[PDB]
């Protein structure tokens, strides 16, 4: 017989140094490398470690990760054996409305909201960042709907002595890797710094629905989940007295802290191949052992929203996690994230390696920057498939151009990439204007502020209010659409001469206002923007 | 079978209650290798008259009997073509006589070493099996041309020089295109026989090239102690 | 056939004479100690117990422990046969307040505390020594937030007739070396002496969530844990009465006593690989083990803050516990804490060991003098590698520069160590000053005394109350701030001549006072001060 | 935890526990403040023996006697009767510190006795009922169940789940005071007995052994 110490189904000699399962005839085949006829087909060579059933210590084996005899829900690039498979499922908030506490027709307000995955660092220098917790931030829309609501406070019609109720739209969301099946976990609402406002704790298993990788949980084709709405079991509503609502005005920000309770994990059964969830296993036993054995990277190449995912790395000091095998940078990246390289060069769809930006934590730059000292090199973007990775590592990916906040989600760029990004003209009016701003660009920009000149040159600003830069809008054909008839009483834009000058200003989401100033301000005068358009108007017609 | 049972042949082998010393498992390990082809195999090797020896930690030529003599002059010997003779530890010298000089090194745990072994074991005796006389003992021939054209995952057998002059030729029954490139049919039978006695993968064998696994069979069934009992025969 | 009398796997005579844990290739291998070929690649030599399933008796066996089959959580200086994992979890205070049981937006104090665990020892002349229970004595904050707030019980409005309720932020956190999984402990919270306000009782199975060593249960990014703020069917207040109000007052220290019930062991299990928590071991079962087998040593040289290890030494008198390996002090401080020899000097991270405090309790001090007596000797530091510690042994290593008060806590140091710690002068201006304190140092500094210093030499104290000595503020890049301006009616420092000084004072924790004098003293006369800062006033800008 | 002489085969390991009494206050069964009275008590364990001549002696049973103190704490109280304001038709309440103390040979693990509060004679105030497995805490020999660091129990304090005093009325009180001295009669109902178990050594708690089977036979067997 061969020897197979961690009793999954690979021998010892093969998981060492190398092998792939192969297709003949229609039957499958765990072979070891032939490199002749293995590169051919474009087959995978893979590497376990022969000491552990599971390698990347999540609760699928290497043999059924290797072999397909997985849940389908799985993530595809979990189906390596030194990729962690396990969910990360955080509350994305819809729309919020807001009352007082009892004719409530025009005594309510009602806002959009705008839902991001963060990761809290550390904060500059006057107050080891990265923590395992998922949790994420909402942004009330500061702007108005209606032609001239104005003053939260006393739309509602509040006094010091009030109370008013909190009803909100949510939908969970699973970023991971790995599908959870009944249970749904249990957030809280903070408020501030620590006022929690509720805790939501939608009922178990009065579902049985899957909440499967990259997916909502009502789905975007239903309806969403309502906070405390249909009271059927929830006699309670969501209070919040003057004060709080002072600072919830003040701020227009929430915090939803989401925790890890899950539920059971669906196992494949060997004698007719039923995918079927098994009330012994448990994702609360699987994941400390996922953290402590494991290196996460967190990137946000595709699209400006945080993605993490976990590498099976060594440790040294321990005898078992020596069995793992060696991972280096390049390769953690070619295999967690989509990462390739053409013609020799590490690129993530045309982006090139060299335009992001990397970050670690204490530890982590320690033992990288030692690695560089005795590597005798000073660039990390040259000797990047020599970078030794080891086991509770945190790299941080991100990209290179914008500038991020305290959660690193991207809330402005430089000026000469915003001036880049706006030329392109589809079509050019007294109505509006037609242009392709790219998707990534045009999720930093707050709003917009338009101004027309005199052929001398004046300032006279149209909707100069804090309050009126929504003049945005995105058809689904890809091009956006600016609208100056949106605050000039629905009558366009009044040019008194031809060889005026249009100024079109763009205000980022750093640089924006929520509250008016200290004695009255709702102007524009201290905003800094950016030179966007400037044409004659003999030329938009 | 109870649990401390299991448990207790869980780590039969992670325990090694008596070791002692560095070099002289090195040795068991290296008996434990050999001992495993067949002994006709063997005794074919030494009734053509060659020698296999078990030297010490000495990869290029402090060893005193591959010394600075007769040699290699090529470019392939492995499965490759490198032949790095710094980092070498199987050689075979067979100029007047055959004879393998073996470095001992952990075969039990590397099995990619320990194929190289069997690989210059079946590159020595491989005249003896794939000829009778002075000729290609026409199963062998017909086992090529088998493997020619007939699968295109019967390119683990070959290599790429000779994949492609079988290409361009494409008719090579002749014996002018079998003496040009006898060495590619040495090659291959070698890397079939590396293939075949392997533990790990036998089946690869089995699987991307099913009737060279029957001629492998056949030869570990009778073939070799029928060619052993031949040479034996004549040597009298 | 080879003989394991008490089953972990590794044979007797490996277990008496040494044995290592070596990786080949991939594999992991069990072999003896050979000391030519095993030196040199830098391993272990682990000795055990032929006859204890786990020498440290621990739920963790010898092999288990030494191939790293086990829990991951299990910290790594307790992967040690002679080291036991087990866990210490105390109770962490942040902040309290304190309203009046039933307009009341002015009428609570909000204050800060500070938590410490504590490790009681002998009273001095006029009331085994160390006991074993986890318990922190908090240290409400004296000082003023309010610029105009004096006098609690009429900051409030309490009389003798009413009585004031209690409500508090806490936090656990496990300071051991191994993981509880759903249980946490029922601290209770002693004012004064013995007068019990109220038992702190977390709701059975209410999380699922692990508490790893080093960790905090509500995370440092979550919100705490508050005390009674629930309300609903617990909504039972904390309450005193005047005279207990008044002993709080005048203490300003509560103390928080943890009892040990902890959930059960998750255990390491050889098919799968799966760690599951056992329903069939607890941790109630091991505790009283571990604590009578093993030799007790505190120490804080990496902070100021004590950590207990358990370190596996002989009972002379039981046959079982003469089979442990011998202990020398020397090894169970290299092994348990992370002392090493560069040169041979023991050392800690460049602090050698002449620089800390040997003190024992009764036994352990007749016992270690005899030894002393037998070998000659006078100097411990000279014999620290022929100490041979035994059973019940407690030993309390700690920092010689401070000084410590009954609980062990520093408390404040030597003079010439706070002048020596302020000779690092980054930044002086006229509204403060920036230093580079060390870490140690500021622990023990309750506050900062300004006045200024005429050409002649006068005496005008500036914050001259016993409760106006905070001004001290810390950046987080590692420079601190003193402030001025706190206490000086949002206006600077009045320069009224450049040849002036500005005296600055410091006052350490040992030195403070918390509470109004006999008469009337909220004057800084009676509170012994330390020269800090002298430079003339045209050096300063 | 097993006491180091009953390492012996031939000395018995069995608990023989009792109550410690602190201090107990005293007031009016219902603006108190200064209508109590606080005093420091003395326990010892007792081995009752015959009297001299003029009414086996030795007997199996955990009881101690108390000792209130009889001197003065303040410049001039005095006359506890009329320091509490009692008259004929009124009753007292008490309240007490205990303290559980182990000075046999082998620990209880889970249960505590139950003790019983004797004055005079036979007039039993109350019975110490202090509820089971709301503790899971060891009570090892010489040393007390909630340990010296701690607070010690309160007698009917906190009323959690205790909506009954311990009510004296004023006859008894008059014995109190004549006598200063109470008494407290503790049985021998204790837990299981943790035994080593030989395959991984864990010393557990066994749910069929149990210290009422063993106490008889070692009481029957032995030279005390
Ligand atoms: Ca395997
Ligand atoms: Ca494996
Ligand atoms: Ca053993
Ligand atoms: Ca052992």
């Amino acid at each position: 017989t061969v020897p197979d110490r961690d009793n999954d189904g690979i021998p010892d000699s093969l998981e060492v140094e190398g092998y792939t399962v192969d297709v003949k005839n229609k039957r499958t085949f765990l072979s070891p490398w032939i490199s002749n006829i293995h590169e051919k087909k474009g087959l995978t060579k893979y590497k376990s470690s022969p000491e552990k059933w599971s390698t990347a210590s999540d609760p699928y084996s290497d043999f059924e990760k290797v072999t397909g005899r997985i849940d389908g829900n799985v993530s595809p690039e979990a189906n390596h054996p030194l990729v962690a498979a396990y969910p990360i499922v955080h509350v994305d908030m819809e729309n919020i409305i807001l009352s007082k506490n009892e004719d409530s027709q025009t005594r309510t307000i009602s806002k959009n909201t705008s839902t991001s995955r963060t990761h809290t660092s550390e904060v500059h220098g006057n107050a080891a960042g990265f923590s395992n917790s998922n949790s994420s931030t909402v942004a009330i829309d500061h702007s108005l709907s209606l032609a001239g609501e104005r003053t939260w406070a006393e739309t509602m019609g509040l006094n010091t002595a009030d109370t008013a109720r909190l009803n909100a739209n949510i939908r969970y969301v699973n970023t991971g890797t790995a599908p959870i099946y009944n249970v749904l976990p249990t957030t809280s609402l903070v408020l501030g710094k620590n006022q929690t406002l509720a805790t939501i704790k939608a009922k178990e298993n009065q579902l049985s629905q899957i909440l499967a990788p990259n997916n909502y949980y009502p789905s975007k084709n239903l309806a969403p989940i309502a906070l405390n709405a249909q009271d059927d079991f929830s006699s309670t509503p969501i209070t919040m007295n003057y004060n709080q609502f002072l600072e919830l005005e003040k701020t227009k920000q929430l915090r939803l802290d989401t925790d890890q309770v899950y539920g059971n994990i669906a196992t494949y059964n060997f004698e007719n191949g039923r995918v079927r969830v098994d009330t012994g296993s448990n994702w609360s036993e699987v994941l400390p052992q996922i953290q402590e054995t494991t290196a996460r990277i967190i990137f946000n190449g595709k699209d400006l929203n945080l993605v993490e995912r976990r590498i099976a790395a060594v440790n040294p000091s321990d005898p078992l996690e020596t069995t793992k095998p060696d991972m280096t940078l390049k390769e953690a990246l070619k295999i967690a994230f989509g990462f390739n390289e053409p013609n020799g060069n590490l690129q993530y769809q045309g982006k090139d390696i060299t335009e992001f930006d990397f970050n670690f934590d204490q530890q982590t730059s320690q033992n990288i920057k030692n690695q560089l000292a005795e590597l005798n090199a000073t660039n990390i973007y040259t000797v990047l498939d020599k970078i030794k990775l080891n086991a509770k590592m945190n790299i941080l990916i991100r990209d290179k151009r914008f500038h991020y906040d305290r959660n690193n989600i991207a809330v402005g760029a430089d000026e000469s990439v915003v001036k880049e990004a706006h030329r392109e003209v589809i079509n050019s009016s007294t109505e509006g204007l037609l242009l392709n701003i790219d998707k990534d660009i045009r999720k930093i920009l707050s709003g917009y502020i338009v101004e027309i000149e005199d052929t001398e040159g004046l300032k006279e600003v149209i909707n100069d209010r804090y309050d009126m830069l929504n003049i945005s809008s995105l058809r689904q054909d890809g091009k956006t659409f600016i609208d100056f008839k949106k605050y000039n009483d629905k009558l366009p834009l009044y040019i008194s001469n031809p060889n005026y000058k249009v100024n079109v200003y763009a205000v980022t989401k750093e640089n924006t206002i929520i509250n008016p100033s200290e004695n009255g301000d709702t102007s524009t005068n201290g905003i800094k923007k950016i030179l966007i358009f400037s044409k004659k108007g003999y030329e938009i017609g | 079978k109870t649990e401390k049972e299991k448990f207790k042949d869980s780590i039969n082998n992670l325990v090694k209650t008596e070791f002692t010393n560095e070099t002289l498992d090195k040795i068991q390990q290296t008996q434990d290798l050999l001992k495993k082809i067949p002994k006709d195999v063997l005794e074919i090797y030494s009734e053509l008259g060659g020698e296999i020896y078990f030297t010490d930690i000495d990869l290029v030529e402090h060893k005193e009997l591959q010394d600075l003599s007769e040699e290699e002059k090529n470019s392939m010997n492995s499965r490759g073509e490198k032949v790095p003779f710094a980092s070498r530890f199987v050689f075979e010298k067979k100029r007047e006589t055959p004879k393998l000089i073996i470095n001992i090194k952990d075969y039990a745990i590397n099995s990619e070493q320990s194929k190289e072994v069997y690989y210059e074991i079946g590159k020595g005796i491989s005249l003896d099996i794939i000829s009778k006389d002075k000729s290609l003992d026409p199963e062998f021939l017909n086992l090529i041309k088998s493997l020619s054209d007939d699968s295109d995952s019967s390119d683990l057998l070959f290599s790429q020089k000779f994949k492609e002059k079988l290409e361009l030729n494409n008719k090579s029954i002749d014996i002018n295109f079998i003496k040009e490139n006898l060495t590619e049919f040495q090659h291959a039978f070698s890397l079939a026989f590396s293939y075949y006695f392997a533990p790990d993968h036998r089946t690869v064998l089995e699987l991307y090239a099913p009737d060279m696994f029957e001629y492998m069979n056949k030869l570990e069934k009778g073939g070799f102690e029928k060619i052993s009992e031949s040479l034996k025969k004549e040597g009298v």
